[PDB]
RNA sequence: UUUUUUUUUUUUUUUUUUUUUUUUUUUUUUUUUU
């Protein structure tokens, strides 16, 4: 019963169709804990991401001879939301299937074959959750990767657009993603080629084209702050060390 | 504390409390602050050149005017910014098209009128989006704007951080439209900026004295609403519709879920200010009271109520404690004549008395009441005081004198039908070509099939004679029939039905206007459509000699009119004639025409002979039921009667009818549209039953519908044949009432028919004047392969939306074409005075029940002016017989049922009565 | 499978019998079978690359492979997959592509067109084969009589 | 013109399910063409 889309071009917190959250990030936040972290924050989503490694391995099983092997741990926090959390998630299918997505997304883009013999771990945690934070992970996951000096042949960007009727709306929050249906994108570089795509609620076969290239161009512009804001980071490290 | 993003674009944070049902939540939420809203004015040179395009690529426009209305001295060329209040409580006034031609609505005042009423609020909008060059309103953004956007300051109300918000508003266009030396007002009826009231602004019109009465004008209080809902949840109050007859205002009836009888509510106390029809909260009452201080002991006491409802003679009371739900919309009325002053030129109170008698009465605050003496007017209801005795109200629009042809409008509004006419954008979905639209001559022309991308799969029928037959009043077409004779032996059929939905789309203003008028009303002289003129009377109607798009279905019925082949496809045919039911009998008739398309039309009077013969050996439920069909033209009232053109065509609707309703159900199981009648009880039956065995002694049985056709063939008279149709009619009113519904919600044994004897049925055959018509179309079209369905259609909450919103548009469309045709009926019989017969259909124990034959309108004559000395009267029961002497000439005259006596009719003051 | 595994379900009528429910036995009353709203079918694509990663990630041609349905021996070779569900309605139910070989837009949009025409027919498929079952039931039933 | 051959390392799999939740209601007679 709300105006989603006002005949004025408005929506409910004041943006227009196709204007991103306000887009914050932090590198090198937690020195003495991992070789590469960094903090994201995407509206009012916060999230904290740590990388470990390349290190031995901790069991003599899990040693590859030709590459290294790559791990993701996601943690989402019972206090994320507005309504606490009755029990954990750590074992949900769904957790599973996010690290699992995440993997495979990372396996192509990392040159695991220069460090055989070896293995990385990503650690996340979640705090505060406000719609699209598979976006969110996929930006954290790259700042991160990026930081510990890891090779790797390009960037990978998150995105979120959400269909209402006929109107495309860029980087939806929790209430528009309870209203409408969505699709999340992992866009590589400045091309048109996607690492993820994924939709989970009904969307008309003649409509999605659309969507996909409005994602696309809010995917370049995202991966235009983070370039900035890495290569600021660094101008400050090299300036005077 | 606010941050500054990227193009002049900030954003800050929102924090509030959520209340629950017991529970408390703090919500966060972010709020950008922009520099691009445009102030809307049509003078300002600066606002247009930082305007953007939307997700359409739409630039906004600019509706103010540049010479808006001047006022005196010293305010001249204004403009108005309204308040929450006012627009809550003054929404009349704002409709009415003699003031208020340019306005402003800030969008906090927008946001608090949507939370506290909804309907206002889309009263509201409809008002912003129908502007034109006679009012203009629009919505300013003053919350998302950096300029007016002002932040809660530490102990204060949100009253007064609204009131803050619309004075830096106010403040903000006083100084953006200076250069312009167009002013400000703002008009609020609670305590630089021109401030006014209500009452202020209206004195400065030129024409005060027109608009002035449109102003808005011990019981126990009720309960708070955490109050009420703490008892609801706890099971102490109980909810639900209040009824209240005219006959007894001091006593009415609540029916809750928990009880199975009605609690009675007795006591002009007890009964607070309540409506009929509202929806209320009750709380029980102690038994010391009951008709012959903690929740435990309401829970006991409730428990002691149910346990006294099945067998203890002892009636629980209640009492009103909390409205919910009001209906008070806009009621018509007329002056009561007695409580005018005619030596008294001041503003009065007097009294206005509502159509329906199951209201109270209200008080009006006028000046003007000498003219409105004897005419009809619409007022509304503002509040009911606790003080006072009957509620308050104002003006609202004069419809016109008692009596006169049009203001007895009065029943559109009293049946709740509308009528005004089509918007601007309701009619910009109209194609553009306007009457110019012709169909294509060669459907694979590459402009033809480039245009219509389904051209490819639209069949060509336009090589068949194709003839249409309608009553001569009548311009929408629906139907046109073809025959011929195949080598074979066979008979070859086709129903053509016109395809609305071609031209109309779901998600579209057009279909909206549509769906929200169930169907089209119509009268003996006026006509209210459900779709416009241009589409359906021209443009979508299958006129004859010109092409028309249409769907076809085609059958091969042998010549015992059996189906062998059923096909149904869309194509393209033409018209050749047009017909009428006499017109067409005359030409069968006619034997010097040896034309073929005769004999087309003699082989579907057979055909139709032969299914209409099935159908009775199936059912035998044939009626005629006249309408009373009245047209005088002054410078006779006539009975409708069935030729064989009306029985040919009913079996070919049928049979599409059918034939569609199988063929969706086979398609979509469970978001069918199917229309339905289930077998009615016998009660209504037995008395009837009962009255006749004792009387006239026949027997009407109820084992099955031929059954039942069968007992009322029975029932014959060689004196009177009119008794037949006198007990078909009285027959007529005892079944139940058939109700749209679709498939998946009963099973398929109840999606038996009973009028018909037909397992499954469905209306298909008028997609013009019926909306569930377009919807059978649509799933017609999407059961094919022709084009998907949309989505509407395809899930069980808007279905049974539509279905309930179907069902009431009919009722009300019959109760407003009954009321119109018994209005005319006792018009035409008041101004002649004769002599007219009646017959007697009920008997009672203080008067005789008589209707007319000629006329259909039943009368009542009680025996107190009846018989003098009524306590001399004797009726029994036994026999239905009453005994009494007449005032004329005494003498012991015994009363029967089905006698004839003479009636005439009298004026009526406040009617029919004994001649 | 389990789509028409549903479509042929039956289960047994019940009736309230004040507090309490009953259930009849089959050889009584009839079992009754379940309410189908839409029927949704899947289709899985694979990838390979006939080049090295370079050109994949800077290279400007576009020469990626796309397979229907693949066997034990060529999905143990593939780069990438992808899953599409679709009903007859042409409404995209899910798409699922989680990481692998990355791939242009315009191939996935022809992979969800190229699936339509698979789904349809199997659609029609299924609801024949079950007719046919119903009928033979019916006819054994009749000269069971 | 004799004479001149240099090339590193490793062994047999972390333990306990599918439910993975937010913005507010109504009212008394079949069928076809109108």
């Amino acid at each position: 019963r709300l105006e989603i889309y006002s005949p004025e071009g408005l929506r409910l917190d004041g943006r227009r169709w196709n204007e991103l959250r306000r887009f914050e990030s932090s590198i090198n936040t937690h020195p003495h804990a991992a070789d590469g972290s960094s903090y994201m924050e995407q509206g009012n989503n916060k999230i904290i991401t740590l990388v470990k490694g390349p290190k031995e391995p901790r069991l003599k099983s899990q040693m590859d001879t030709s590459k290294a092997l790559l791990n993701v741990s996601v943690n989402i926090t019972k206090f994320s939301k507005f309504e606490r959390s009755k029990s954990s998630h750590k074992n949900e299918r769904r957790v599973l299937e996010i690290q699992t997505s995440l993997v495979r997304m990372f396996e192509k883009n990392v040159m695991l074959n220069i460090y055989p013999r070896t293995v990385i771990d990503i650690e996340i945690h979640v705090l505060e959750q406000d719609g699209g934070i598979m976006g969110s992970l996929i930006n954290g996951i790259t700042l991160a990767l990026i930081d510990a000096g890891i090779s790797m042949f390009d960037y990978i960007s998150g995105i979120s657009v959400g269909l209402y009727d006929t109107t495309p709306l860029l980087d939806t929050n929790s209430l528009e993603e309870n209203a409408m249906s969505t699709v999340t994108l992992g866009v590589v570089g400045k091309s048109e080629k996607l690492s993820l795509l994924l939709v989970e609620d009904k969307i008309p076969l003649d409509r999605l084209e659309n969507v996909l290239a409005i994602g696309i161009a809010g995917a370049h512009r995202v991966r235009d702050l983070m370039d900035e804001e890495l290569r600021k980071h660094a101008q400050k490290r090299v300036s005077n060390a | 504390r606010r941050k500054r993003l990227a193009d002049g674009l900030s954003v800050t944070q929102k924090v509030f409390v959520r209340s629950r049902n017991g529970g408390a939540t703090k919500i966060v939420r972010e709020h950008y602050l922009r520099s691009d809203i445009p102030c809307l004015s049509r003078s300002c040179t600066k606002c247009p050149q930082i305007v953007v395009p939307d997700a359409q690529n739409e630039l906004p426009k600019f509706i103010l005017s540049d010479s808006p209305l001047e006022l005196s001295a010293p305010i001249g060329k204004h403009y108005v910014v309204l308040d929450t209040n006012v627009v809550l409580q003054a929404i009349d006034l704002l409709e009415n098209p003699n003031c208020f031609f340019d306005v402003i609505v800030p969008q906090i005042v927008l946001d608090e009128v949507r939370n506290k009423s909804y309907p206002v609020y889309t009263r509201l909008r409809t008002l912003c989006r129908d502007s034109d060059d006679h009012k203009r309103f629009i919505v300013f953004h003053n919350e998302f704007s950096e300029h007016t956007f002002v932040e809660r300051l530490p102990n204060e109300t949100i009253n007064d951080r609204n009131d803050r918000a619309i004075r830096k508003t106010c403040q903000w266009y006083s100084e953006h439209l200076k250069p312009y030396d167009i002013n400000v007002v703002l008009v609020t009826n609670d305590r630089n900026i021109i401030t006014k009231s209500l009452v202020q602004y209206i004195e400065l019109l030129p024409n005060a004295d027109d608009i002035r009465d449109s102003i808005p004008q011990t019981f126990p209080e009720y309960y708070s609403t955490a109050r009420v809902m703490g008892g609801l949840k706890n099971g102490v109050l109980y909810q639900g519709n209040i009824q209240i007859s005219e006959y007894n205002f001091l006593e009415g009836s609540v029916s809750l879920p928990r009880f199975s009888k009605p609690v009675l509510i007795v006591g002009q106390k007890n009964l607070n200010r309540a409506f009929n029809g509202d929806q209320v909260i009750v709380e029980l009452l102690p038994q010391s009271e009951w008709k012959a201080i903690s929740d435990k002991q309401r829970r006991l006491l409730a428990k002691d109520a149910m346990i006294a409802q099945r067998s203890k003679k002892i009636q629980p009371t209640a009492k009103v404690v909390y409205i919910q739900r009001r209906s008070w919309r806009q009621y018509v009325g007329q002056l009561a004549p007695s409580s005018v002053d005619p030596q008294s030129s001041s503003t009065q109170n007097v009294f206005v008395i509502l159509m329906d008698k199951c209201l109270p009465k209200v008080r009006i605050r006028t000046r003007r009441a000498a003219e409105l003496l004897d005419k009809r007017i619409v007022i509304s209801i503002d509040s009911w005081p606790t003080t006072h005795k009957y509620p308050l109200g104002h003006f609202v629009r004069d419809l016109g004198t008692i009596e006169s042809a049009q203001a007895e409008e009065a029943l559109l509004l009293e049946h709740d039908v509308e009528y005004r006419p089509f918007s601007k954008k309701v009619l910009e979905c109209l194609p553009a070509e306007g009457h110019d639209w012709k169909a294509p001559t060669k459907l694979d022309d590459p402009e033809a099939v480039s245009k219509d991308p389904l051209l490819t799969k639209r069949k060509d029928l336009r090589d068949k004679l194709i003839c249409s037959i309608d009553p001569p009043g009548c311009v929408d077409i629906d139907d046109a029939l073809h025959a011929k004779k195949l080598p074979n032996g066979n008979w070859e059929v086709g129903v053509h039905i016109a395809d609305v939905t071609h031209f109309v789309k779901p998600g579209t203003a057009l279909d909206a206007e549509g769906a929200a008028r169930g169907t089209s009303v119509y009268l003996v002289d006026k006509r209210i459509d459900m779709l416009p003129m241009l589409l359906g009377t021209d443009l979508c109607s299958l006129k004859p000699y010109v092409d028309r798009f249409a769907f076809s279905v085609i059958w091969e019925l042998d010549d015992s009119a059996n189906i062998v082949n059923v096909n149904f496809m869309k194509s393209v045919i033409r018209s050749r004639e047009a017909f009428s039911y006499e017109q067409a009998q005359l030409r069968i008739d006619d034997k010097t025409q040896n034309d073929e398309l005769t004999m087309g039309m003699r082989a579907l009077l057979k055909l139709s002979v032969k299914l209409k013969q099935k159908r009775l050996e199936a059912g035998a439920l044939n009626l005629a039921s006249p309408e009373v069909k009245v047209h005088m033209d002054s410078e006779e009232v006539e009975i409708k009667k069935l030729l064989a053109t009306n029985s040919l065509v009913e079996e070919f609707m049928l049979l599409a009818n059918i034939s569609v309703a199988r063929k969706i159900y086979d398609a979509f199981p469970q978001t069918a549209m199917l229309r339905r009648h289930a077998a009615p009880p016998s009660t209504n039956f037995e008395i009837l039953n009962e009255m006749l065995n004792t009387r006239k002694n026949m027997s009407i049985s109820l084992e099955s519908s031929k059954a039942l056709a069968d007992s009322l063939d029975r029932c014959v008279d060689p004196e009177d044949p009119y008794f037949n149709t006198l007990v078909r009619i009285m027959s007529t009113r005892c079944m139940m009432a058939a109700q749209y519904f679709y498939s998946g919600a009963y099973s398929y044994p109840d999606f038996r028919h009973y009028g018909l004897a037909v397992d499954i049925y469905t209306h298909f055959t008028s997609p013009i004047r019926r909306y569930c018509d377009v919807v059978a179309h649509r799933q017609l079209a999407g059961a094919i392969g022709y084009e998907p369905l949309s989505l509407t259609h395809r899930d069980k909450n808007k279905m049974d939306m539509i279905c309930r919103n179907i069902n009431r548009k009919h009722r009300n469309a019959q109760f407003a074409g009954r009321a119109s045709i018994e209005y005319y009926v006792g018009q035409v019989m008041r101004n002649n005075e004769s002599t007219e017969t009646g017959y007697v259909i009920k008997v009672f124990n203080n008067g005789i029940v008589v209707l007319v034959p000629k006329f259909g309108v039943e009368g009542l004559i009680r025996l107190d002016n009846l018989t003098e000395d009524p306590n001399s009267a004797a009726f029994d029961e036994v026999e239905y017989k009453l005994t009494f002497v007449p005032t004329n000439s005494d003498k012991p005259r015994d009363v029967y049922v089905f006698d004839k006596v003479e009636v005439q009719v009298r004026s009526v003051m406040d009617e029919l009565l004994l001649k | 499978a389990v789509m028409a595994g549903l479509m042929h379900f039956k289960k047994p009528d019940i009736t309230v019998h004040g507090e309490q429910i009953i259930v009849h036995p089959v050889n009584e009353r009839e079992p009754v079978p379940l309410g189908i709203l839409h029927i949704p079918i899947c289709v899985t694509f694979s990838f390979f690359n006939p080049q090295d990663t370079e050109e994949n990630i800077k290279g400007e041609t576009n020469s990626e492979i796309s397979i229907i349905d693949a066997t034990l021996k060529e999905e143990l070779l593939r780069d990438g997959v992808l899953t599409v569900t679709l009903n007859k309605n042409r409404e995209v139910v899910q798409v699922s592509k989680a990481g692998g070989l990355p791939m242009d837009a315009l191939t996935l949009m022809k992979c969800c067109h190229e699936a339509y025409s698979i789904i349809e027919k199997i659609t029609d498929q299924i609801l024949q084969l079950l007719k046919e079952d119903s009928e033979k039931r019916n006819k054994y039933a009749a000269m069971l009589t």
